[PDB]
């Protein structure tokens, strides 16, 4: 449901 | 939020998601109470009869949002936990008495147009603005029925006599507890829901002109029910807990 | 120090369209 975050955050 | 409307852009700069990294979705509400302090509900962190139980690596704190499920580029900045503190006697067992957990960052927030904090009352706010009948604010991107909003949602609410809220409910109510919300009879509604927890419930004060958190939102019985109001954490109640963990802590 | 100062409203002298119904509220 989210739009994916930076890779970075995660 | 039920009932309420979409914010207009920069409307509530404290705001913060909750949001948990796996699987991705939103978590609960939150506020930003300086460059690296969030201020939350336990519940949201801590929940042993629904089996929650979250560790500071299972979360990150998105900052600037507006838009629910997107990533809003150049505008939220997501940031990681230090640590987090939740209240020693937070009862989760009877009735979420002393509803309240902070959360320490990684690294400072930049302040921004669409991020700042918000201010914690000292007592002569609290005193002066905590009164049945005055308004106060809450946000959230929760359900808007007891589904989902694309932005975040507004609603402004009365606070409710102390004998009202008794008597709306089962449950015992303390002194670190406030309930707010219309009368049947008087016509208007609204009311946080799930997925609102943890938001911050804030009046303006009118000596000064700036933003008070005075509630985090914490429980209520179905959402938006006549006879039946939303529940506060009580931030005055609380401060010289927050102020101890952010002494001790920095 | 600054806090609850909104950077779109407070500190632009700017209103937001429901903060006169809190206002009013505070009898
Ligand atoms: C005691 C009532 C129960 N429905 C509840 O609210 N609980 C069970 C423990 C967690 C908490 C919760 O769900 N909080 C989220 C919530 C629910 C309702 C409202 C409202 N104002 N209607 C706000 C937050
Ligand atoms: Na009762
Ligand atoms: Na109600």
């Amino acid at each position: 449901d989210f739009e994916e975050i930076p890779e970075e955050y995660l | 939020i039920v009932e309420g409307s979409d914010a207009e852009i920069g409307m509530s700069p404290w705001q913060v998601m909750l949001f948990r990294k796996s699987p991705q979705e939103l978590l609960c509400g939150a506020s930003l109470i300086s460059d690296r302090w969030v201020l939350t509900a336990a519940h949201c962190l801590l929940y042993p009869p629904w089996d929650k139980n979250f560790t500071e690596n299972d979360l990150l704190v998105r900052i600037g949002k507006h838009s629910r499920t997107r990533y809003e580029r150049n505008i939220e900045k997501i940031s990681m936990l230090e640590k987090i503190y939740i209240h020693p006697r937070y009862n989760w067992r009877e009735n979420l008495d002393r509803d309240i957990a902070l959360m320490k960052l990684k690294k400072p927030v930049a302040f921004s147009d669409y991020i700042h904090p918000v201010c914690l009352p000292d007592r002569e706010t609290a005193a002066s603005l905590l009164q049945a009948g005055y308004k106060g604010r809450v946000t959230g991107w929760g359900n808007l029925k007891e589904g989902q909003p694309s932005v975040l949602q507004v609603v402004n609410l009365p606070i409710v006599e102390r004998p009202v809220c008794k008597d709306s409910t089962r449950i015992r109510i303390t002194d670190n507890m406030f309930c707010a919300g219309y009368k049947p009879d008087e016509g208007k509604r609204g009311d946080a829901c799930e997925g609102d927890s943890g938001g911050p419930f804030v009046m303006k004060s009118p000596f000064n002109n700036r933003w008070y958190q005075m509630g985090i939102v914490s429980w209520g019985e179905g959402c938006d029910r006549d006879g039946k109001y939303g529940f506060y954490t009580h931030v005055f109640r609380l401060k010289k807990w927050i102020q101890k963990v952010i002494d001790q802590f920095g | 120090a600054d806090c609850g100062l909104r950077p779109l409203f407070e500190k632009k002298s700017l209103e937001d369209k429901t903060e006169r119904e809190l206002l009013e509220s505070y009898i």
